[PDB]
Parts: C-alpha cells; sequence; structure tokens
C-alpha cells in the first residue's frame, strides 16, 4: 500500500525469511556430523568384546 | 431560496510519517501532528 507500515511489515517478512534459510542450511552442515557419528557407532563394536 | 448553488470543498488527509511511523511499530501509538505537539511541548519550556 502506498503506506510506511506495509513495508515495515515486508521488511520483517524479507528478514524472518533470511533467519529459517541461514538455520537449515546449517542443519545439513550439524546433521553431516550427527549422521557420521550414527554411522559409525553403528559399525563399532564394544571394546570389552 | 437563498440560492441554488453552493461551494463544497475536497476531502482531507493525514499519513503516519515522521515520529508517527516510528512510535507507531515501535512504541505502538500515534497522534495528530506529533511533530506539531513536540515542537510546542518542547519550545514551551524553553519560552
Amino acid at each position: 500500500d502506498g503506506t510506511g507500515i506495509s513495508l515495515h511489515r515486508q521488511l520483517r517478512a524479507i528478514q524472518q525469511l533470511a533467519r529459517n534459510v541461514q538455520a537449515v542450511l546449517g542443519a545439513f552442515e550439524r546433521g553431516t556430523a550427527d549422521q557420521m557419528l550414527h554411522v559409525l557407532l553403528e559399525k563399532a563394536p564394544p571394546l570389552a568384546l | 431560496e437563498d440560492t441554488e448553488a453552493d461551494v463544497p470543498v475536497t476531502y482531507g488527509e493525514m499519513v503516519l510519517n515522521g515520529a508517527n511511523l516510528v512510535t507507531a511499530l515501535v512504541m505502538g501509538k500515534a497522534v495528530r501532528s506529533l511533530d506539531d505537539v513536540g515542537r510546542h511541548l518542547l519550545d514551551m519550556q524553553e519560552e
């Protein structure tokens, strides 16, 4: 709208979206390590045995 | 009949612009001509 408010809400829009993307792109950074463990633990005998 | 004729005018208007936009989305409020009210309140203690 010709408004100062609608622009500002659209600012919140662009802004919150950028936060979500930064997070999910960092998930595949976190998750590649978390998944690396599981495939190590899945193949690792207990030392006692 | 005084007269079939008259002299009507056009619509007023207002917006939230300088300090009305800030407070509206920060403090959550707004006032007609906050610039005016702000000028007159501050000046008023400068005599």
